[PDB]
């Protein structure tokens, strides 16, 4: 069903499926460790609901069984959040746009133990996107790739064929922007190599959330708990 | 799982 | 210095720079912390060959010593693992750590399973040795590049190399770009296995199982 | 650093 689509049809399907940019609490009160992580946890909890609806609107995802859908989301949910974050932070150099009313820098991350390392990695990825002039049509392809790829080897042939389709879509976007044959496969490679760091950031971030759960009180959502327990 | 319900709704 | 290389010259340089396949101290006489001891010893000796291998990777010598240290500290386990799954490619359901150390999941099980899945993925794609050495070189230069712009220029040269290989294999332009993508997406799973593996090693030193002194330096590099 | 030594020569 997803394989019959053109590259243009693939783009339009992903763009229209884009989740909304949510907001944080509007209290403008110097953050503390618990208060900052609380806002992020609350924000991440609400974003997951829209991610799931986004995932089902990603071409080929409904063709997967319920359990296979669960696995892919459980493995990639933080990567998908982070790539969303760095994409929103793209036009804000040296800052992280978690929410439109929640724009943070690494100085604020210093008040949370170990947050700076992850902050610096996110800021580095964002500035990399900005240097590459990452377009929105490329972004939605990359994020879709993460969803279908990250958990594909910890179980599928249907997924690989959809992954091939997204690749065709990426090349089609680059050829549309007037890139040469050489510049196309070079940019394609550059984009996909960043997915390795997103994985790394997610893994390092997953440990942090695990230790935060053991330290009790930044109350984790029981949805987040199930997503976290999967790792 | 809560994830099961959300994926079905 | 190394940007004036053709695709075939790139392949030849990488191929001839390949490290040897070392052996373990495995003795079928002896009877499971023994396994990790053998793996720790094996990895310790492989690191020495990897360091000299990285020197022969085009562009790596051009980088400063401080940058060379960083890239290796971040990607050493990735390179060891991709080497493992490549050697185990012709051995379905088994991990060939050393020619005399062939292991299945029965004899950490999920780390093994992930390595086994990667190897079967390579076998399905029929990964060529020319494509493998490119991938291993990409990992070295890419894994720690985000902690001039010379490294990216070299990465693009390796990308041109991969495409040139797939073109000679008879793949269509579309087939080249798809295969290129498939190979690079595996590097995401390789990073994953490295991170999980690194965490396992982190808890092993605290439990004591005895780690090498070089390995302890590589391990503390991930804090 | 052992890595630094071995990388030098
Ligand atoms: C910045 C950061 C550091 C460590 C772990 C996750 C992490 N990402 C954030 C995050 C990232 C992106 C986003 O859109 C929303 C939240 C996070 C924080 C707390 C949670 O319980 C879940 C996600
Ligand atoms: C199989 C595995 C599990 C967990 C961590 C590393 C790991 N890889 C192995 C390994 C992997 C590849 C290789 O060529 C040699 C050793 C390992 C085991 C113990 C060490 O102290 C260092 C490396």
């Amino acid at each position: 069903l997803a394989l019959s689509l053109t590259a243009d049809q693939m783009v339009s399907a992903l763009l229209d499926a884009e989740p909304p940019i949510l907001y944080s609490e509007y209290d403008p009160t110097p953050f503390s460790e618990a208060s900052m992580m609380g806002l992020l946890t609350n924000l991440a909890d609400r974003e997951l609901v829209h991610m799931i609806n986004w995932a089902k609107r990603v071409p080929g995802f409904v063709d997967l069984t319920l359990h296979d859908q669960v696995h892919l989301l459980e493995c990639a949910w933080l990567e998908i959040l982070m790539i969303g974050l760095v994409w929103r932070s793209m036009e804000h150099p040296g800052k992280l746009l978690f929410a439109p009313n929640l724009l943070l820098d690494r100085n604020q991350g210093k008040c949370v133990e170990g947050m700076v390392e992850i902050f610096d990695m996110l800021l580095a990825t964002s500035s990399r996107f900005r240097m590459m002039n990452l377009q929105g049509e490329e972004f939605v392809c990359l994020k879709s790739i993460i969803l279908l790829n990250s958990g594909v080897y910890t179980f599928k042939d249907h997924i690989h064929r959809v992954l091939d389709k997204i690749t065709d879509t990426l090349i089609h976007l680059m050829a549309k922007a007037g890139l040469t044959l050489q510049q196309q496969h070079q940019r394609l490679a550059q984009l996909l190599l960043i997915l390795s760091h997103i994985r790394h950031m997610s893994n390092k971030g997953m440990e942090h959330l695990y230790s935060m759960k053991c330290k009790n009180v930044v109350p984790l959502s029981d949805l987040l708990l199930e997503m976290l327990d999967a790792h | 799982k809560i994830l099961h319900r959300l994926l079905q709704d």
